[PDB]
């Protein structure tokens, strides 16, 4: 919430830099564009490392990717 | 003991942002195309002996023009006291010139102007006479 | 998909890329969910949705 | 392509008496079709707890078309059938 | 960028409840929002669209320097006073472009560069 | 009285007129001079305005931001932080012995030679004003870098507003 | 985009500010230069007479001064020592380098983000202060570490 | 007492950065024209010259669109100049416009020659009164 | 609204000039008719900088310039 | 037409004669005939002894001045110059040069809408006096401009 | 991959050293694509030297 706190204050968002350039004269730890370093180590999302999930509506439990792999871990058991 | 960093200014805006970095890149490839012309092409002559200098040319002029050459050339000639000449026609298409320039001599800001006629118009000054003349360029 | 940047891929494998005057790259691949690209000599994901 | 039984607006200005049927205008206000006005009927009900529109004959602007989509009235801000009027 | 401002707000539903006033107003923020970053991506793609044009501009003429590209031939056809009894034109000219430029295959014609 | 440019190079008697006006004490307006005079309320005053000063060792340095205090693309002074000039000429009259070094430093875009020019043409004319202020030409070397060694990042904006910049050195003895 | 971490992970600008003007009255220099720090250490507080043996209490020092190197992004840092001259140029110049062997292999056992920690030492060949009567209590005696605040 | 800053002043750190990109550019594409731009010595130019004797001085205002010979021998005839050709006549004649208020004839025979060009030029002899019109080959 | 304030009053309007002319001898700072020399640096609608507007209306919600571009900030859409 | 300007903006005659009122109570003279004005100004109340250098009160009175200038719509406005005998003619045409280029920039500096800005002087060439007695003291030593307001 | 990688001597590396004569000692910014013989007679006549080829 507070990302210039206890300084200057906010003085606006380099795109340039996808970040907070506060009052005072450095970077704020905080970002503001999605197009910024952010360094991402765990995700989220089923059917990864293939074409995603296939979107055809399978009336079974049954899943698979898109590449062809089935994700019968993310699908529901039986 | 509070800390700062001196440069500091008015919050910018994005889209200036992206037309800097968009216009870095252009000033460079026209810094190296520039360059690599001057290395491509030996220079031989300027528009010095065409234009020398004279007196009561040290009056000086900061303009922005946006127009066609003969009003301009015609402000000029009004306040140089020096009479005008047109040769050749002029063309179905007009020639226009955009300058931003900053208190400069009457002899550079006109060598300025044949500079970016290039091969369309070309100008001379007779001293003797007291004129100034421009030329359509023999075209087509 | 065709991606545009300046960094390296990873992980998924491009079907053909270029190199632009200044070292930026663009990739024609299959489409992924997801990226891997070394930013700095640092590994890093990258998320891309609505494919 | 309207899908069938979805949702659209229009208004009402012309006010009426349920006494006499007879051709009644609105225009639809927003969505697909802009500028296009709707003329219909009522019935009337036998009990006094609710009021309703008739709404068959539309016309859309730019092209010289009638079409007849039949679509009814609800009451707007309550979602309800009734009529905002006096039963006494 | 076009610019037509709307001034015809219409409610479906209005607001009752202060939880769902709330709501509509944090979701009316976050579609001014998206039309931010809608508004954004457009002149960032007519940016790199002039920007395009212009280094295919100068980059033709820095090719033409590199002797790479045929400069374009264009031929002029002059006649002169021309019509009927009752229509004249006293000079005309047809200009004529023949040859359009294009890139050389035989390499030996391409003088290099240097620098100091 | 006093003259907003530069009050004519002249040295300025701060004291007398505060003293008078708080005579109109003594004693409070002596404590008020020295605490003016006083070399770090000189530095917090300087750090009020956008002028950095460091001291570490035998060097001491000061970085001053050329869009700040100068008109654009021009040698010519912007005529506003004169009391930072006037706080500048304070300052460095307590040191009458160290050998002076100023630079000039400018961004990655442009012309080569205009760079080195232009950091050069900023360099002399902050040294000539320093010669001015009445210090004399044999303890001062003006030097104008381009792009040789970058402060900050060209490729953020705010750190290409930072790179531009001012340098002023003098050691100890 | 709730998943999207505003601020980066354990970071406050606040916390910072307020460490690093506790270890500037703690005695040790501070210096921000556009993008890049460095940070100076009298060695008379870190280590015993011209001996790279380390007092056992320091460490909370070094514990200090990593917890703050902990907020920030970086891929290098310069780490160097100063020293007085004693007997030799060999001795002092393997003191310094042994020392900031010790002190970096330390810090990349503890949290370090970066990539590369560089490792030189030079002893007395560059002294930086005209007083010279002190020889692990001159100044001069110091470590210093270097780097660029990254994006 | 108070002296103000510009008004529409780069204060802007991107607009600083646009003004010295436009230094640049500008600066990039006035020497490309210097370095381009051919010209020719005031001793080596191939045109006419003024005689400027006494008949030359009259003044006129014509507008015309046509042919020159005819043109010139009107001009002669003015300036009470005796006129001769020397060549053959083309096929094709060329033909010159010309729209002046306020001009005199030797400056109106200069912009003649500007006008003919290559194809044909103009002599004026002013010891015995005469001016000739010398086609090409 | 008053435009010769401080004056005669207003004298006549000038079409040569399209602007007022006030009971003193000078032109006035008002204009009478559209034929004059404004400034006009701010515009409004879309389309522009193309053939304008399409006449004929769309079935769907998007909007196509007679030229052939499509005006996105004038196309609405969820 | 609400959407049309009903006026230029930035333009109030009651105000244009006000201040034209209020430089004719000051001294600066102001003179119109036809649509072309003239101004013209004493120099002793803008730059000290011959100097080419200006005062620091001077400033609000170029301040007014411009507020004058933005005013009306030109396309050039010429500036030029006048002096005293002094010493030579260069020297004189120096100065008035050296003023009439400042007067120029600082005007350019201000945010008139002209197209074109001529600057020149002249020195002691065309006195409008034969009232030699003074220098800079004497009304001779000048600076006057010229422009016309177009359509 | 120290065992399976090869290597050559410094002594026998097949490479033109630099004379170090002082008409050799420019700089240029130069990009180039292509054949040889255009960008060896430039150079040449840069380096104000003759020219031959076997």
């Amino acid at each position: 919430d507070g990302c210039c706190s206890k300084m200057g204050g906010i003085n606006y968002c380099d795109s340039s830099a996808g970040r907070l350039v506060c009052n005072n004269g450095f970077y704020s730890t905080c970002y503001c564009t999605r197009h910024a370093v952010m360094d991402l180590q765990f995700l989220m999302g089923c059917c990864l490392w293939h074409g995603g999930v296939y979107p055809q509506l399978n009336s079974s439990g049954l899943v698979v990717c898109n590449d062809g792999y089935v994700s019968e871990e993310c699908s529901l058991q039986k | 003991m509070k800390f700062k960093k001196p440069p500091i200014n008015n919050p910018s805006d994005d889209a200036t942002i992206k037309l800097a970095e968009a216009a870095v890149s252009v000033s460079d490839s026209m810094l190296e195309m520039a360059k690599v012309e001057k290395v491509i092409t030996p220079p031989s002559k300027d528009n010095t002996l065409t234009i020398p200098n004279a007196y009561n040319l040290q009056a000086r002029a900061s303009v922005d023009w946006s127009g066609p050459i003969e009003e301009l050339t015609a402000r000029i000639a009004k306040a140089a006291h020096f009479r005008f000449r047109v040769l050749g026609k002029s063309p179905s298409v007009p020639v226009l010139i955009s300058i931003s320039t900053k208190d400069e001599s009457l002899a550079e800001i006109l060598r300025d102007i044949d500079y970016q006629a290039g091969k369309k118009a070309s100008i001379h000054v007779y001293p003797n006479s007291q004129v100034v003349e421009l030329r359509y360029a023999k075209i087509y | 998909m065709y991606v545009r940047t300046n960094l390296t891929i990873l992980s998924p494998g491009w079907l053909a890329s270029m190199t632009s005057a200044d070292g930026t790259h663009a990739y024609e691949m299959q489409k992924s969910p997801v990226l891997l690209v070394s930013w700095h000599g640092k590994v890093m994901q990258l998320k891309v949705e609505g494919l | 392509i309207i899908k069938t039984g979805d949702i659209m607006f229009a208004v009402l200005d012309t006010s009426v008496n349920s006494d006499e049927p007879g051709p009644i205008l609105a225009t639809i206000v927003t969505g697909k079709l802009k500028g296009s006005k709707l003329i219909g009927s009522f019935n009337l009900p036998s009990n006094a707890d609710k009021m309703v529109i008739t709404f068959n004959t539309m016309s859309i602007p730019g092209a010289e078309k009638t079409i007849s989509i039949s679509a009814y009235a609800i009451d707007p801000n309550t979602a309800r059938t009734a009529l905002a009027s006096r039963t006494n | 960028m076009d610019y037509v401002k709307p001034e015809a707000p219409n409610v479906t539903l209005l607001p009752k409840t202060k939880a769902e006033k709330e709501i509509w107003c944090i979701y009316t923020e976050r579609g001014w929002k998206n039309g931010i970053d809608q508004a954004n991506t457009i002149l960032e793609e007519n940016i790199a669209r002039i920007k395009e044009d212009f280094g295919g501009m100068i980059l033709y003429r820095k090719l033409l320097a590199m002797n790479m590209v045929s400069p374009p031939y264009v031929s002029h056809t002059d006649l002169g006073v021309t019509g009927d009894g009752s229509e004249i034109h006293i000079d005309d000219r047809v200009l004529r472009i023949t040859a359009l430029p294009e890139l050389n295959v035989n390499s030996a014609e391409w003088r290099a560069a240097v620098a100091k | 009285c006093f003259h907003p440019p530069y009050n004519n190079f002249q040295p300025d008697r701060r004291a007398v007129k505060r003293v008078g006006v708080d005579t109109g004490g003594g004693t409070v307006g002596l404590v008020a001079s020295i605490y003016r005079d006083s070399k770090r309320k000189i530095i917090r005053d300087l750090q009020k305005q956008d002028i950095q000063y460091v001291e570490y060792g035998d060097t001491r340095t000061l970085i001053i931001p050329t869009d700040k205090y100068f008109m654009f693309s021009s040698p010519r002074l912007n005529e506003i932080c004169y009391p930072g000039l006037n706080n500048v000429i304070r300052l460095l009259n307590f040191y009458p012995q160290s050998t002076i070094y100023v630079a000039g430093f400018t961004d990655n875009v442009g012309s080569r030679s205009h760079k080195r020019k232009l950091s050069q043409a900023q360099a002399e004319t902050m040294m000539t004003f320093l010669w001015a202020n009445g210090i004399a030409a044999k303890r001062l070397k003006a030097e104008g870098y381009g792009d040789k060694n970058a402060i900050s990042d060209n490729a953020i904006i705010h750190g290409s507003a930072q790179n531009r910049r001012i340098e002023i050195q003098w050691f100890t003895s | 985009v709730p998943k999207l971490p505003c601020r980066v992970d354990g970071a406050c600008d606040a916390t910072i500010i307020k460490m690093m003007t506790d270890l500037n009255k703690k005695g040790i220099k501070v210096a921000s230069v556009g993008q890049n720090y460095l940070i100076s250490i009298p060695a008379s507080a870190l280590f015993a007479d011209q001996s790279p043996r380390l007092n056992w209490a320091s460490y909370s020092l070094l514990n200090e001064i990593a917890a703050f190197l902990k907020q920030f992004r970086k891929i290098a840092i310069t780490v160097t020592s100063y020293s007085s001259k004693y007997v030799s140029v060999k001795r002092e110049r393997a003191l310094t380098l042994a020392r900031s062997r010790v002190v970096s292999e330390y810090l990349w056992s503890q949290g370090v983000d970066s990539r590369i920690i560089f490792t030189q030492g030079l002893g007395s060949d560059k002294p930086i202060t005209s007083y010279t009567l002190g020889g692990d209590r001159s100044p001069n005696a110091r470590v210093e570490i270097t780097f660029r605040r990254a994006v």
